[PDB]
């Protein structure tokens, strides 16, 4: 058996693309552009004392989205504005969207949750942004679909 | 297409519907000429009286008795036999007969009131009705009346009232029949036959062994109980032949055709819980009437007999002809079909995306998943198959698949492309038939019990 | 009524943020770095109201093994033929969806008993789903 | 030809057991099916409430899918 | 797996049998499910996601010539 | 013995469908939707000092059934309605429906027994409604029905 | 099927108004501003022993309306002066108003019922006054009302 | 249970037999009757509903090898 | 693995040279095969089965 590559292309960082309101964003940090997790577990599992097992399904779908910028990036004023706009008039949500190089993407509604610390040193300072999502579900952008309907099973 | 109401209500006075069930669809061979086809599927009595079937005649009598059971089936296949005339058979004793015939959708009740006499009345009476003797022919002869329809026209007779036989003759044997009844359609599992001859019952057998069906007759004899060393009824005829096939001896097997009840308590019963027929109640079946020497006849002759027992009736021991117990050999069927099918079901699956099996390390073992899927997993969940660790043999009950490798597979099979040599293993259950238990009565004071308080020893040390 | 719906109102909020991204300055340029947004731009108003009022369909078909996710898609700029870079016209966008619909007629089958209705079957058995001879 | 039009051959799957839109089940009996085969006559069976083309051997007895 | 989240999200069912063969040590072979997605990070390198896939039963079996020895070591 | 798998299907708490007069229900709390509970025991016993035992059936099946909104939800603004709606008319009856996803349902007649205390706090609030029925026998919609005919003894 | 926001706006705490007399109230304590409970239930149940059922309505309509305010609040200076002016005077009724941001309001008449007790420690105390309602019927300022005439069954 | 609820509720039959097998413990043998029926909760998991049955006598039986003892700690 | 073998410039034919044309390239490949058909074999049991033999040996 010979190794295999995964891919054709080659992941680019620069190729991913984040849309917040209808605008690109640029000014990322160094390691990590954006991470998002969910909340809580998918599905939860009841496993009585006989052994009989029963399950439910969890329809808490929001999520955290990371957004590591630097703090000489124009996009923290932005930022800070709007979140005092959104605090006078009341409208705090707005799109979110994003577009992955060679992997999974996301398309949902978001709004700021908290202001990362400000810290002044030797060195350029980083601001890590906390975006909610009202669902975190990652779609994918790719030729799948023809095979979800054969793992099926039971 | 077009409605007039928004809201339309159909209110059916008494009449319920029923659900969809699962089931093996039977298959009873009859005699006649009502339509072309080998084989036909009907849903109800109705439908079969609506071809030209005539009420208390052979097929009527089976049909109705299949629906009738708590298993029964919603769908019944009727074959087809040439037919060269019909007989009404008064031996015996009879105040009032009644035989109900139907001759080219005319439909018709003669009537009549020592048997020769009777018999002679009867094709009188017949030839009286003008329709009759233009589209069809009566004959009197001893103790039964012949009847024959005119080629052009088709005649049905059935049982109206008193006691009498029905007896269809044909010239085409069974075993020319069946295989081009097979041919028309495969899609039934359960065989019975009209024809009660010792020959016609020993092809059909023989032909249900190799083309994987269950076989099933109602002897109606009366050598069925006699004495073990008479071996001379068609009971003993199939134990030597070592074939399969649930016989029954009873006393309206050729008035009624029992076979119906026995279906209808056998159709609907999914064989991965092991449910065996032991205790089963069927209705039209009538108790058995001889006493313990001839039950114990029978059953050394492997002839299930229906007992009543509390006021309820009931069936007993469900063995088979070769001395197997029915329930295993639904059991060995209902595997080996659904095995194959889910794996034929998988291939064909992954075959039609592209990306067909091949014949490596890689990609054979997921078959162990595929077979663990369905049957294995079924029977276990339902009781049909047994699990766990054994005590006296100090061994495990765990199903077991084996699967060979690419290294193992002669150059031969790479080229006929054809897979060898996997295995299983499993353990069947069983069910609870007979019990026996020991009582006790005390009358005085019982006596003091022994006051050891030790822990009772295993056994003597003493051991050289 | 429907289908004119969104014809309109595809357009105008296509438009509405055209207009307003052009009336600042940088307007939209043809390049897979600011195309991608149409998505979020159509995925508001309209494809997002029909979902949440009920008018567009949505969820796993479990008949024809199908979804019925709104999709859409956008030419990449290797793909627009030069003339298009001269006329400045974009083409090819594709959207798709699928239509609820209302009920309009309904039909009943009552039953009536009079007698004592005949015991029913006393099978437990799990219904099993269809027969097993098959070849 | 649509069952097998766009099937890329680099997979190397197999035709055998494929379903195809518009043809009909093979009605012949047991023996019809065995002497079909002998011929590398291809057929079209209906099998478990479906259908499903069978082996897809050439007329030289060669897969189609080595060819 | 993603689509299969939101397919059996719609549908209802979310079982699907689990096998796992091992080279050289035990093995396993149950039912499981998709319990939490893992999170998803874009960096210099390429990134990792940790799937967490439910089992009915966690008992791992063996695939060797053990079994003639389990009746030795049974004493008390 | 094997552990088995108590359903196929998985508990999904947005199959479950209330239904107050003909409408669907919507904008529920986080925790808990509906709890119904009966207000008597079904059987008392009466105990001898000899040592006798009598039972006598109880026939009062009313029941409250809890309902948990969010103080944001819509349906807060229709049920106050209604309630000064039928102080004034005098009609306070209207039908109630629960639709279980793998469990028991109920369908009888109801009405507004008490509004839930409004709290305003820095989180949104919750509001717990509760309705009466006026019986609170929970029915089955499974295939139960084949097997009561065998538990029967004595 | 996708979540859904249950509202447009965001619930700000800063937005629901507390007018006393005419005037804004100011300086609220921590977690909770105001509690609003009914004194008692709104129906009442009798159940016959045959198992008849009939209800009768509930006209008392007097509830109580708890209100933190810091202790260094000015506030509390106003309701202790009114507290002796209305015992000395005789006139205790004074008109009472709250107006939600994202839920139901309240309009009627009120009085003070309990001083809270007063506590100095290390930390700033909190002071829970209770404030009687003439009527405790939360009523809507909604788009509610097209849809009252539809619940209406039986 | 509910369907047997309102079965005895109309016919006006409640008592059923009721057998209790411990594992290494006492055991109880007696006639029992449903006498209330649970809450039924709806949440994010799996809820749970404790039915009570009565029983005619709650005398807790043994199944072991005692009985030649009970002889021995009688005094006075 | 598939195997690629080319000739020299030593072994090719004057005729070959005058012609400009290079022959006998050879190159071999293996094939994979989709199944078709497979069989089992099922074994039901009705009674206790037996103990199993015990040499809990290194099978040789």
């Amino acid at each position: 058996n010979q190794s295999k590559i995964l891919t054709l292309q080659a992941y680019d960082p620069a190729k991913v693309l984040v849309f917040i309101g209808g605008q690109r964003v640029s000014g990322f940090a160094a390691d990590t552009k954006i991470v998002i997790t969910r909340n809580n577990d998918n599905i939860s599992v009841h496993a009585g004392v006989d052994g009989e097992i029963s399950n439910a399904l969890s329809r808490d779908n929001t999520g955290v989205m990371t957004l590591s910028l630097q703090n000489t990036a124009k996009w923290n004023g932005y930022l800070a504005q709007w979140q005092r706009q959104a605090n006078v008039t009341g409208l705090i949500y707005l799109p979110v969207q994003v577009e992955g190089s060679q992997g999974l993407s996301l398309n949902t509604i978001g709004w700021i949750q908290k202001q990362p610390d400000l810290s002044y040193g030797t060195e350029v300072g980083q601001m890590d942004w906390e975006i909610g999502v009202l669902d975190a579900w990652l779609s994918p952008d790719q030729i799948q679909g023809i095979a979800a309907g054969i793992t099926g099973l039971l | 297409e077009y409605q007039d109401k928004v809201v339309d209500v159909e209110v059916s006075l008494g009449t319920q519907p029923i659900d969809t069930v699962g089931f093996e669809t039977p298959m009873f061979l009859a005699m006649h000429g009502n339509f072309p086809e080998r084989i036909r599927f009907y849903v109800s009595t109705a439908g079969m009286v609506a071809d030209g079937f005539a009420v208390g005649s052979p097929a009527y009598q089976f049909a109705t008795n299949a629906f009738a059971g708590n298993f029964a089936p919603q769908r019944v296949a009727i074959g087809r036999m040439s037919i060269d005339s019909s007989k009404v058979d008064f031996t015996g004793t009879t105040e009032q007969v009644v035989v109900n015939i139907t001759l080219n959708k005319v439909v018709k009740a003669v009537k009549i009131n020592t048997p020769a006499q009777i018999a002679t009345a009867l094709a009188d009476a017949v030839t009286a009705d003008a329709d009759l003797t233009g589209k069809a022919t009566a004959v009197a002869t001893g103790t039964y009346v012949t009847v024959t329809a005119v080629s052009p026209n088709v005649v049905s007779v059935g049982k109206g009232a008193g006691v009498y036989k029905i007896v269809n003759e044909s010239s085409e044997t069974v075993a020319t029949v069946l295989p081009s009844v097979i041919a028309e359609n495969h899609n039934w599992y359960f065989l019975a036959t009209e024809a009660r001859s010792d020959a016609d019952i020993v092809a059909a057998a023989e032909f249900a062994k190799a083309n994987y069906k269950l076989h099933i007759y109602n002897s109606t004899d009366v050598d069925a109980y006699a004495p073990e060393n008479s071996a001379a009824s068609v009971f003993d005829t199939l134990k030597s032949l070592s074939y399969d096939s649930l016989g029954t001896s009873d006393a309206g097997a050729d008035v009624d055709f029992t076979e119906g009840s026995v279906i209808g308590a056998m159709a609907a019963n999914d064989p991965s819980y092991g449910d065996s027929l032991h205790l089963k109640t069927m209705p039209g079946m009538v108790p058995f009437a001889g006493s313990d020497t001839q039950r114990s006849n029978a059953w050394s002759r492997n002839a299930n007999i229906y007992r009543g027992l509390y006021g309820g009736g009931s069936y007993i021991e469900g063995k088979t002809s070769s001395g197997q117990y029915v329930d295993v050999i639904r059991f060995s069927h209902w595997v080996k079909f659904r095995m194959e099918e889910s794996v034929f079901a998988y291939m064909k699956r992954r075959s039609d995306m592209g990306l067909s099996m091949k014949m490596s390390d890689e990609d054979l073992p997921v078959l162990k998943s595929v077979l663990m899927n369905n049957p294995i997993n079924i029977g276990i969940r339902n009781g049909g198959i047994l699990t766990g660790y054994d005590t006296e043999n100090k061994v495990s009950y765990d199903p077991t698949i084996i699967i060979p490798k690419r290294a193992n597979i002669p150059t031969n099979d790479l080229a006929a492309r054809i897979l060898r040599d996997v295995k299983v293993e499993l353990v069947y259950n069983n069910s609870l038939h007979y019990v026996k238990i020991r009582a006790s009565v005390v009358l005085d004071r019982p006596a003091g019990q022994s006051t050891n308080a030790q822990t009772p020893m295993s056994s003597s040390a003493v051991g050289v």
